[PDB]
RNA sequence: GCUUGACGAUCAUAGAGCGUUGGAACCACCUGAUCCCUUCCCGAACUCAGAAGUGAAACGACGCAUCGCCGAUGGUAGUGUGGGGUCUCCCCAUGUGAGAGUAGGUCAUCGUCAAGC
RNA sequence: UCCUAAAGAGUAACGGAGGAGUACGAAGGUGCGCUCAGACCGGUCGGAAAUCGGUCGCAGAGUAUAAAGGCAAAAGCGCGCUUGACUGCGAGACAGACACGUCGAGCAGGUACGAAAGUAGGUCUUAGUGAUCCGGUGGUUCUGUAUGGAAGGGCCAUCGCUCAACGGAUAAAAGGUACUCCGGGGAUAACAGGCUGAUACCGCCCAAGAGUUCAUAUCGACGGCGGUGUUUGGCACCUCGAUGUCGGCUCAUCACAUCCUGGGGCUGAAGCCGGUCCCAAGGGUAUGGCUGUUCGCCAUUUAAAGUGGUACGCGAGCUGG
RNA sequence: GGGGCUCAAACCACACACCGAAGCUGCGGGUGUCACGUAAGUGACGCGGUAGAGGAGCGUUCUGUAAGCCUGUGAAGGUG
RNA sequence: ACCAAACCGAUGCAAACUCCGAAUACCCAGAAGUGCCGAGCAUGGGAGACACACGGCGGGUGCUAACGUCCGUCGUGAAAAGGGAAACAACCCAGACCGCCAGCUAAGGUCCCAAAGUUGUGGUUAAGUGGUAAACGAUGUGGGAAGGCUUAGACAGCUA
RNA sequence: AAUGGGUCAGCGACUUAUAUUCAGUGGCAAGCUUAACCGUAUAGGGUAGGCGUAGCGAAAGCGAGUCUUAAUAGGGCGUU
């Protein structure tokens, strides 16, 4: 229904394909946390980037 | 017994691949002989160019006997 | 309704290989070239007057599974990302994932159309 | 054209492989006709093999030409017509810095062909090429320096010569400099340093073997694995608004992989001498004849005349062969 | 890296703490942009930087404003 | 007795071999959310650049030598400071608008130099291994599976 | 351990002319603006010229239209 991602590590040395789906997923800086709706299509940003963030649910 | 002397590599392909949306003149594949066959509205250029002659989208089919592997577009 | 035609869907699970046949319809021959012509010389090519003959060869469906052909599952190799190491190479997390090999199907499955029984 | 090239394009090297500077009036279009090569075998001139006659065939053939990719709806030959190897164009794409380049119908001029649906704007595809400016030629409706004309120019078609350093400096292009000059560079060589260690050097591992018997007292072929930075390289990282050579002289300083002296193990060490391997860096460790020499070769010594590093130690210490 | 460390101050696991950046948070500070605000007004996201592009300024000398204004009760200048 | 192409099976290996064949990447369409208020495109004004470096990965070249060199693809430095790697463009963490004698963490650390555990439980290691190294060599020790000889009396030690 | 600088104080390097393009800011506007020169002179006159209002074509030319070809048949450029 919802889920909220914290952003835990930088974006510097990162893919651009990665950085980009934590961006796009409303993310800005490290301890940011956000409320994601938890489509399929939301959660693969998660996933593509699973270890910069933390995922409380 | 002196090498050098590559050519200039001419840009061959699959161009405007298999669901694209086409127009009635687009070069479909570029091709050194035809490794792609042509189907229903495509038109098999001189130097074996696969172009478009309807419009419609591109299907990439294999059909028939010989594993003809088919470009044909559907007026879709 | 089946036999068989007539171009086609699908393309070596459909393919090759080893028996029985069909004569009425169809099909190959056959009898011969006179009237069309076919010949790098020829009626076996093919053009045909044909229907005297013939069902083996010719082909056709219809038999029979050795061989080709498909082929799991599971593993393995590879590999995207992230992190390690003893770093010309591998391992870990995670996502993915063959090729080859491993019981065996089968003498395929379809569609319209017609002369005949 | 293939590889490199990482399963879209693209992609470098004085990287690995080959090709082209054309052919074709049929080797094209079309009409028509028509499908390989292979083994198998029949000897009175060919006998591996031809003429090819017919049996198992299972693209392995052929394609004008390199290689790749393609083919039978042949994308090879025969033969007729004898021309679509058309004219005007051209929707839309592909490639693309630009100039270039590549692919592509319908109406007509009009067409070969087929009796016809239809196929044909060259060749199975990708090389077979060259801008502009000047000239040459044939058209033209255009221009035509007062006017009528011509000349010259323009447009359209086509030729040249030669740009192969092949986006082509000019119609026309070789050298020397140790007599040199300037502007720059450690974007770049020589010396030295640094990285590396092929190469050199020194250890070690298996032990065929010789050592008269006996692998290992000594030595060791075939191969193996390391160390040292010790020189021949390789690199171009520092230095070109300067880091001035080789050798001798003078002075050294460190290393130990020890030349002498000191302590030992083993011996194919009787002894005198040795061989070989450990331990050991305290002190010692020539003089001359030749040559610019380092070295080297020699003469005579000595207990011994060691091997290396130190910008191949040392020229604001000397010399200057 | 040194001292120094041997049931470790080493290595292998696991647990729990802590320290550590200009990161993050707390707190105080312009407008950079943008949206709102009949334009007082807060919000939100930013704000390392060479070549380079853009935008905004300070100060000097001269001319106009200036026959003004200041200044010998003290100019410019110099030093605090 | 020599030999003999081809054929049957077993068995390898190719950048210029392929009956096969991914992950990824790339092209396309449709969708939610996010975007700093835009990202994309088009036309104009002004540039600068057109000697890159190193590190990971994928390769050529070399000796799978070089801080060698040539490509692809990333990240960083160039043009990026701060903390860690003792010191150390290019590695790890992280991207500094200004102030604070506030607090949490990252990499990395917690005996003293030096900020924080002489922290707890369980093992290992006697070499200062840690705190440089290869073939190969050794009753160094820890753990684990198994085997043969095993009181009808084994392996090294007594009186036919 | 690459260059330059012993130090101080002065000086020392994107200017000017004429053409032009783009932006901003203005005046006029289907028009706009003058150059030499005249001028009792930064006024006023002077609109020669320049650009704009129409293009296409090599050109004659035709014009909201040519070229081409025997072809008003097929595309490029322009167009309230």
């Amino acid at each position: 229904a919802t889920v909220k991602v914290t952003l835990v590590k930088s974006l510097n040395g990162r893919l651009a394909n990665h950085k980009a789906c934590v961006k796009g997923l409303g993310l800005r800086r490290i301890n940011h946390t956000v409320e994601v709706q938890d489509t399929p299509e939301n959660r693969g940003m998660i996933n593509k980037a699973y270890y910069l963030l933390r995922v409380e649910g | 017994t002196r090498n050098g002397r590559d050519s200039e590599s001419k840009r061959l392909g699959v161009k405007l691949f298999g669901g694209q949306a086409v127009k009635a003149g687009n070069i479909l594949v570029r091709l050194r002989g035809t490794k792609f066959h042509a189907g229903y509205g495509v038109g098999l250029g001189k130097d074996h160019t696969l172009f478009a002659k309807v419009d419609g989208v591109v299907k990439f089919e294999t059909k028939g006997a010989f594993g003809r592997k088919y470009v044909s577009i559907v007026a879709a």
